[PDB]
RNA sequence: GAGCUAGCCCUGGCCAGGGUGAAGCUGGGGUGAGACCCAGUGGAGGCCCGAACCGGUGGGGGAUGCAAACCCCUCGGAUGA
RNA sequence: GAAUGCCGGCAUGAGUAACGAUAAAGAGGGUGAGAAUCCCUCUCGCCGUAAGCCCAAGGGUUCCUACGCAAUGGUCGUCAGCGUAGGGUUAGGCGGGACCUAAGGUGAAGCCGAAAGGCGUAGCCGAAGGGCAGCCGGUUAAUAUUCCGGCCCUUCCCGCAGGUGCGAUGGGGGGACGCUCUAGGCUAGGGGGACCGGAGCCAUGGACGAGCCCGGCCAGAAGCGCAGGGUGGGAGGUAGGCAAAUCCGCCUCCCAACAAGCUCUGCGUGGUGGGGAAGCCCGGGUGACAACCCCCCGAAGCCAGGGAGCCAAGAAAAGCCUCUAAGCACAACCUGCGGGAACCCGUACCGCAAACCGACACAGGUGGGCGGGUGCAAGAGCACUCAGGCGCGCGGGAGAACCCUCGCCAAGGAACUCUGCAAGUUGGCCCCGUAACUUCGGGAGAAGGGGUGCUCCCUGGGGUGAUGAGCCCCGGGGAGCCGCAGUGAACAGGCUCUGGCGACUGUUUACCAAAAACACAGCUCUCUGCGAACUCGUAAGAGGAGGUAUAGGGAGCGACGCUUGCCCGGUGCCGGAAGGUCAAGGGGAGGGGUGCAAGCCCCGAACCGAAGCCCCGGUGAACGGCGGCCGUAACUAUAACGGUCCUAAGGUAGCGAAAUUCCUUGUCGGGUAAGUUCCGACCUGCACGAAAAGCGUAACGACCGGAGCGCUGUCUCGGCGAGGGACCCGGUGAAAUUGAACUGGCCGUGAAGAUGCGGCCUACCCGUGGCAGGACGAAAAGACCCCGUGGAGCUUUACUGCAGCC
RNA sequence: CGAUGUCGGCUCGUCGCAUCCUGGGGCUGAAGAAGGUCCCAAGGGUUGGGCUGUUCGCCCAUUAAAGCGGCACGCGAGCUG
RNA sequence: UGGGAGAGGGUGGUGGAAUUCCCGGAGUAGCGGUGAAAUGCGCAGAUACCGGGAGGAACGCCGAUGGCGAAGGCAGCCACCUGGUCCACCCGUGACGCUGAGGCGCGAAAGCGUGGGGAGCAAACCGGAUUAGAUACCCGGGUAGUCCACGCCCUAAACG
RNA sequence: CCGAGGGUAGGGCCCGUGACUGGGGCGAAGUCGUAACAAGGUAGCUGUACCGGAAGGUGCGGCUGGAU
RNA sequence: GCGGGGUGGAGCAGCCUGGUAGCUCGUCGGGCUCAUAACCCGAAGGUCGUCGGUUCAAAUCCGGCCCCCGCAACCA
């Protein structure tokens, strides 16, 4: 539910925030949270390896729980719903009945002070993780392994989903959030329900000054860069691309394809995604 | 102006010192070659 | 060789004073309920003016210099990328 | 004898420039061989959010004292950061270590790499971060939170008493956190006192005063008082905190819940210990039995881990507390008291600078704290001034040109010039007032104006106090006074109209470009299903991301508005299990060598045989591209219309002599006395045009145009004046350059521009201040240009390789 | 080419004369006035503005007249840029 | 008070037919389209047929000359929430009425903003035909849009 | 003090005029096509959108003032 | 300076490779129509820019002159 600003400011003309609305906690639980350590997009060899990034906001990272089969049958119940810096979801925090807590991210419409529980025979009630195969076919759903016990990987960012489509064998069929159509393993857990907070992309930044914040620095066109830096470099004045759009590093940029060819999870994509 | 000489006991003795050059195969054969030289010092002075 | 300089990481510090007066909040009006309007409150902002601080626009001087980039007048930013 | 040779030595320029901020000096008295320069006194000027004081880094004896002046000091020197020598730096509490972790670094395990080595969880290291016990004064020539004095405090060891399930590297709590705004109460600091203490003072016309001048505190355990911070208590269950656990977490029940209580800090008080001015004497004495009090202002500092709001969501680990586990409960720990024990390093001095970084005693650079008073709305701004600290290590004269920095200027007022460049003007505050347009915020300080001092009288409100006085802070009204002038000094916008470009704040070529360039929110395309794509790396391993398609990479475009047309033939990319081509390999018609022969050996056609290419499609916010000729209307002219050739298709909307228009100062209109620029139009657009985006657009701009008002020394057109130089005298004393020089004009000649040749003319010898026509003056072995089968960056459908990928 | 700095402006001139003006003439299709055209003459003079970097040119208002050219398209160890 | 009819409105949910596409099968030389054709699609296996899958949109028969609403308009089925309206009884208030400048609300399609969705259809657009031309009518494609949500627009042969 | 009015500055309404530009009315015998009136040879009209030398076409929805 | 062109009335083939001129439109006669257009049937018209050369023979190949279209005209 963005919020706007009346234009007071030239930036405020057009800056958009999130209206924090369902954030019942407005500090974290300190059992769950670790210094996240900032990179910079520097590797260990101290090397830019992602250009633009750096000079963000601090941050702790909240510790999620993107297991849940971890506990199965021991149901807990929704102490908060938070914010949480380190993802464009929301974070709801679980006390569970065992006294552990722990963050899982905040499905659509999940209310504070519900129950949520997990394990193959948990309801179809929005938060509840069950392995794939128990969830019905035709259910949205979210935080889906990718493969058994190795941990949720699909569909975490914000307003996201993926919905289960039918079954084969000991696979289910998904439909991810970027169209591609996927047999995932039936043993595969996964949360009833879209991430929440999908709002979130109606977020008009509004200023360079917003996305400083975030840790990303200026992004630099290659046209307007030196051929020692770019194909897209040089130039008498303004240029065209005079080449096939390209990366600093010489591949073409606009629609060739880098899915390595021979890669054994083609066997389990059915239909490569959307637009 | 800011000048490019900015002494700092610290910087001087962890970039040039002794047992940075020690750890090193260049810095190894720096203190050879200051030896096979007969350099009065194999490392610059700085006080600590 | 990053004690200059460029970016980033970690940990600290600094930004006189003055001006403008967003949202929200309260009250009042309004209406079926509202939107909304008015006052007060409030104190937002790569907001305004202006020291420190960071700059280096124009002009003058300097030109075997005070200086291998400086000095004077003027000017830019000054809670922020 | 030449190599702009090399090393050295010494000349020339020259007694020349200069002697390093224009804050500034003068005299007296000392010392001494010698004094503008050292010491002392008085007078004068300068800084005073520093040019004063404290810390940090860096420097490393430069500190203090004696004795010295050859060199160092831009002069001098008796002086010195200089020479010689002697002395000087004292800590359980300050800083660091014997504590903790951050990035990072290292690295048992493990991984990888021809070697060297790279990486790597824990662990270790790593600080200006966390944690941790000292304050005030006195003393020395020089150290002091260090020595001394007073009053405090910490840890370790051992002992005694009392208490308790004691015990950790393990579990848990806590430590523990942002930005902005901010309440209460304090303290730092400051203003005033008709009160208290003080040596005095009465001047020059007046004043012996409720007169002047000076000062009126600092620290302090326990207790107490004020203000704050932190914090529920009890019970039952328990599968969670990787063993245990009474702890913590979760559930329920009682009680206490804006508190209280317990605790911890600040501030006040506090036994007590200190300090204590002017002035006058000789750093010291005196003052002095010093006094040590009341009122006001009041922090950004303290209580603090306070409160509120916001989004961009804000370290770790130890100390500490609690829980237990092996263990041990003659132990062990907790509390109190006592004695003992308590190490290593730094500590001098400079520290916005003459001691650091700049080759210099260099107008530059250098992080943190304190930074008093008055007045100007405020303030760290500005002027003056306190404490303190200085007059910048050449001086004395002179009173030219000219230069710099500065002041003024009759009449005119941009006529200056590429350009109002520069310099004027304007300038703070209070009040009145304020347009087009607009995204409704703005434009806006629009524009424009009026007020501003002082005195007397009347009065409204707030803080403190008490509700009053006093002090303090906002104001209101009336009557007056003076001057040319009342933000009387200093600090402190000129304005408007209209275009182009870029939305905007930002960013940039350190040291000739700050812009229209870069960035930017936003728009689109495209890749990426996660061991992601992409990036770095031989690799392992990292980044991406402890992220997951509302995400991440790459690319173009660049707020926003209204929009973004046609061409897929070529190139790119995407799709296509047919076909064509295609390497190694498979196959083996069939030949070849050799051997007596079995055999050994070699060549080899059809045929199966991948990606790539070909071929078939698609695809433009992918690379890109978007016609020619001829004719036609009832005046003329022009063609809505037609003919035909070509293409993959022939430029749509909008815009247009434009940051694009060659002809060009196109033509017409506007503005001007006059307009190659400007603005508005027209359209045969040499050679606009739609995300290398098209056309607009409020606001913004040290961007680039055009105009006007204001006002000016820009100019007509110059004048005068000030200071620093230039000039003269004493001191010190460079430089580039230089074949040698006894170095004139003209007209000729000459390798074609002659002081140097010819002819003629002119001309006594030598300087000083000046000016720049020549010495094809100096500087730099021309950057332009060419040449070299010279070099380097860059590009591609140049060649050939290689990584990478297939 | 081991360097001979360039347009235009400013400043400062100096020279030529194929004379723009002023002085003196002859011829005229010279009535006067005023012109044409040629001759002599370089002594002096030869303006201020708008536009443009401009020289040049055009234009405004005047003038006796608004001359042309050389001097490294005179002059950057004189300035501007 | 008691009753009735109804596509009146909003929300949530759900069913089958058809189309398109994808997958598997089986199968061969054309399909498709028109006035006739061509473009297009098809031996790289189309069309026609069977099974499987995904998705969107509209609801056949009932269906009417019907019903509802103030108008625009509303049609599978289910449930919830809700408006209007008619009838009966003759029970209650006792003229509390009519109209209505302004105001306010609603308002088909198209259009617009922001997200989503996208099977069929289809401005623009491309191609094949026709024609003197054919920026048309016809054919093969095809982007907005048509659909959902919120927010605008507020027009009409908004007509009886 | 007020005060005619003068001056400075900024606004409001109106009128005239302006390179050029926009459609409009009219104009005996121009050019192009043939949209409408017949089912006008694609029934027409319509609001709206888009497009095209022009009339117009086409989409979506509506109307009969539509032939049969 | 480099490249390309000139041919019935209009716009274009033929040139390269010598012997041959062709396509659409226009024009002319006829037809359909009441009439015109459209449409249908026949027909005329070039002598290849020009001059000179090569050859048996020149639109065609070589050279010149004339025009037209395009591209270039750069460095100080
Ligand atoms: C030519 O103009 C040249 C300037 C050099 S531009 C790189 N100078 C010649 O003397
Ligand atoms: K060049
Ligand atoms: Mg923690
Ligand atoms: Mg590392
Ligand atoms: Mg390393
Ligand atoms: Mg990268
Ligand atoms: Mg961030
Ligand atoms: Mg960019
Ligand atoms: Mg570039
Ligand atoms: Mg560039
Ligand atoms: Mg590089
Ligand atoms: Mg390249
Ligand atoms: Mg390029
Ligand atoms: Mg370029
Ligand atoms: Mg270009
Ligand atoms: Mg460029
Ligand atoms: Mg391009
Ligand atoms: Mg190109
Ligand atoms: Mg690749
Ligand atoms: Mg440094
Ligand atoms: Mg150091
Ligand atoms: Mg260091
Ligand atoms: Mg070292
Ligand atoms: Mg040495
Ligand atoms: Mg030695
Ligand atoms: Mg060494
Ligand atoms: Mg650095
Ligand atoms: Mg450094
Ligand atoms: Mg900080
Ligand atoms: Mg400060
Ligand atoms: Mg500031
Ligand atoms: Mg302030
Ligand atoms: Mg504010
Ligand atoms: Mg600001
Ligand atoms: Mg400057
Ligand atoms: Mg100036
Ligand atoms: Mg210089
Ligand atoms: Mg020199
Ligand atoms: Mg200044
Ligand atoms: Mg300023
Ligand atoms: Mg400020
Ligand atoms: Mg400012
Ligand atoms: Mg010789
Ligand atoms: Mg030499
Ligand atoms: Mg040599
Ligand atoms: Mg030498
Ligand atoms: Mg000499
Ligand atoms: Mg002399
Ligand atoms: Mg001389
Ligand atoms: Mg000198
Ligand atoms: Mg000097
Ligand atoms: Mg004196
Ligand atoms: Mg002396
Ligand atoms: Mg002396
Ligand atoms: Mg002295
Ligand atoms: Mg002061
Ligand atoms: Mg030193
Ligand atoms: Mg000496
Ligand atoms: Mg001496
Ligand atoms: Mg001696
Ligand atoms: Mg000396
Ligand atoms: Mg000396
Ligand atoms: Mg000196
Ligand atoms: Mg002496
Ligand atoms: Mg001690
Ligand atoms: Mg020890
Ligand atoms: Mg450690
Ligand atoms: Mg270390
Ligand atoms: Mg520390
Ligand atoms: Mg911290
Ligand atoms: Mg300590
Ligand atoms: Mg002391
Ligand atoms: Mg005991
Ligand atoms: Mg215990
Ligand atoms: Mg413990
Ligand atoms: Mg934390
Ligand atoms: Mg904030
Ligand atoms: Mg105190
Ligand atoms: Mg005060
Ligand atoms: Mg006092
Ligand atoms: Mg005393
Ligand atoms: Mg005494
Ligand atoms: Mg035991
Ligand atoms: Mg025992
Ligand atoms: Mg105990
Ligand atoms: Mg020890
Ligand atoms: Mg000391
Ligand atoms: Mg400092
Ligand atoms: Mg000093
Ligand atoms: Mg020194
Ligand atoms: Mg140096
Ligand atoms: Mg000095
Ligand atoms: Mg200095
Ligand atoms: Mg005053
Ligand atoms: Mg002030
Ligand atoms: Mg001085
Ligand atoms: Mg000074
Ligand atoms: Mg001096
Ligand atoms: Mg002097
Ligand atoms: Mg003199
Ligand atoms: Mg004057
Ligand atoms: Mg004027
Ligand atoms: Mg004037
Ligand atoms: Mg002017
Ligand atoms: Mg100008
Ligand atoms: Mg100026
Ligand atoms: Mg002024
Ligand atoms: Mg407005
Ligand atoms: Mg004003
Ligand atoms: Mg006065
Ligand atoms: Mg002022
Ligand atoms: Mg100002
Ligand atoms: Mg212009
Ligand atoms: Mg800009
Ligand atoms: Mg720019
Ligand atoms: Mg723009
Ligand atoms: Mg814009
Ligand atoms: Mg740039
Ligand atoms: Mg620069
Ligand atoms: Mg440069
Ligand atoms: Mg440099
Ligand atoms: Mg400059
Ligand atoms: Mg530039
Ligand atoms: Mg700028
Ligand atoms: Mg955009
Ligand atoms: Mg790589
Ligand atoms: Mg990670
Ligand atoms: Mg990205
Ligand atoms: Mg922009
Ligand atoms: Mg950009
Ligand atoms: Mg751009
Ligand atoms: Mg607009
Ligand atoms: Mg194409
Ligand atoms: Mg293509
Ligand atoms: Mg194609
Ligand atoms: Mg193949
Ligand atoms: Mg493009
Ligand atoms: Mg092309
Ligand atoms: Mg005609
Ligand atoms: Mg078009
Ligand atoms: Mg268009
Ligand atoms: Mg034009
Ligand atoms: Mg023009
Ligand atoms: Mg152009
Ligand atoms: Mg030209
Ligand atoms: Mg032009
Ligand atoms: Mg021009
Ligand atoms: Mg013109
Ligand atoms: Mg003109
Ligand atoms: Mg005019
Ligand atoms: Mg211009
Ligand atoms: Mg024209
Ligand atoms: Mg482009
Ligand atoms: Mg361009
Ligand atoms: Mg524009
Ligand atoms: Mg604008
Ligand atoms: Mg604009
Ligand atoms: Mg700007
Ligand atoms: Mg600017
Ligand atoms: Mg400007
Ligand atoms: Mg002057
Ligand atoms: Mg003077
Ligand atoms: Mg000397
Ligand atoms: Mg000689
Ligand atoms: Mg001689
Ligand atoms: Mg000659
Ligand atoms: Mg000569
Ligand atoms: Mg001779
Ligand atoms: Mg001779
Ligand atoms: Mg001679
Ligand atoms: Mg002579
Ligand atoms: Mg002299
Ligand atoms: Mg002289
Ligand atoms: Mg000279
Ligand atoms: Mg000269
Ligand atoms: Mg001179
Ligand atoms: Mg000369
Ligand atoms: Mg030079
Ligand atoms: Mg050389
Ligand atoms: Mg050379
Ligand atoms: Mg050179
Ligand atoms: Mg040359
Ligand atoms: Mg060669
Ligand atoms: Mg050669
Ligand atoms: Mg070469
Ligand atoms: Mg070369
Ligand atoms: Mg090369
Ligand atoms: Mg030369
Ligand atoms: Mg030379
Ligand atoms: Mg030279
Ligand atoms: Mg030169
Ligand atoms: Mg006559
Ligand atoms: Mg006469
Ligand atoms: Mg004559
Ligand atoms: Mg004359
Ligand atoms: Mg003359
Ligand atoms: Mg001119
Ligand atoms: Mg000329
Ligand atoms: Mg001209
Ligand atoms: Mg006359
Ligand atoms: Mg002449
Ligand atoms: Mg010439
Ligand atoms: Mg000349
Ligand atoms: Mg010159
Ligand atoms: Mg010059
Ligand atoms: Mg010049
Ligand atoms: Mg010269
Ligand atoms: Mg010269
Ligand atoms: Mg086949
Ligand atoms: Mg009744
Ligand atoms: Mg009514
Ligand atoms: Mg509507
Ligand atoms: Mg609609
Ligand atoms: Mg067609
Ligand atoms: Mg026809
Ligand atoms: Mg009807
Ligand atoms: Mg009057
Ligand atoms: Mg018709
Ligand atoms: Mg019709
Ligand atoms: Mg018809
Ligand atoms: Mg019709
Ligand atoms: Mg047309
Ligand atoms: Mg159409
Ligand atoms: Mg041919
Ligand atoms: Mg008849
Ligand atoms: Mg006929
Ligand atoms: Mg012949
Ligand atoms: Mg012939
Ligand atoms: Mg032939
Ligand atoms: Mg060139």
């Amino acid at each position: 539910a963005v919020k706007k600003f009346k234009p007071y400011t030239p930036s405020r003309r057009f800056m958009t925030v999130a209206d924090f609305s369902e954030i019942t906690k407005t500090e974290p639980e300190k059992s769950l949270v670790k210094p996240l350590k900032k990179t910079g997009g520097r590797n260990n060899q101290g090397r830019i390896t992602v250009r633009f990034r750096g000079g963000g906001h601090k941050r702790l990272y909240r510790i999620i729980d993107f297991k849940r089969w971890d506990k199965v049958g021991i149901p807990a119940k929704v102490a908060a719903i938070e914010y949480d810096p380190n993802r464009s979801a929301r974070i709801a925090l679980l006390h569970y009945v065992d006294g552990e807590k722990r963050y899982i991210i905040a499905p659509d419409g999940l209310q504070v002070g519900q129950q949520v529980v997990a394990g193959p025979d948990a309801p179809i009630q929005v938060g509840n993780a069950l392995p794939l195969r128990f969830i019905p076919v035709g259910t949205v759903v979210h935080a889906v392994e990718l493969e058994p016990k190795k941990g949720a990987k699909l569909a975490r960012a914000a307003g996201t989903s993926a919905q289960i489509q039918g079954r084969e064998g000991d696979y289910v069929i998904l439909r991810l959030p970027s169209g591609e159509l996927r047999k995932v393993h039936g043993e595969c857990y996964a949360t009833v329900g879209a991430v929440g907070n999908a709002d979130h992309k109606n977020i008009v930044l509004g200023k360079a000054g917003r996305s400083r914040w975030l840790g990303r620095r200026p992004h630099v066109r290659g046209a307007a860069m030196n051929p020692v830096d770019h194909p897209h470099g040089g130039g008498e004045g303004r240029a065209p691309r005079g080449r096939p759009p390209a990366s600093p590093w010489g591949w073409q940029t606009k629609g060739l394809k880098t899915r390595k060819r021979r890669k054994p999870s083609s066997r389990f994509i059915i239909a490569r995604r959307k637009k | 102006m800011k000048r490019t000489w900015q002494p700092n006991r610290r910087k001087r003795a962890k970039t040039h010192g002794f047992r940075a050059r020690m750890r090193t195969p260049g810095g190894r054969k720096v203190l050879k070659r200051r030896r096979q030289k007969g350099r009065w010092r194999l490392t610059p002075a700085v006080r600590k």
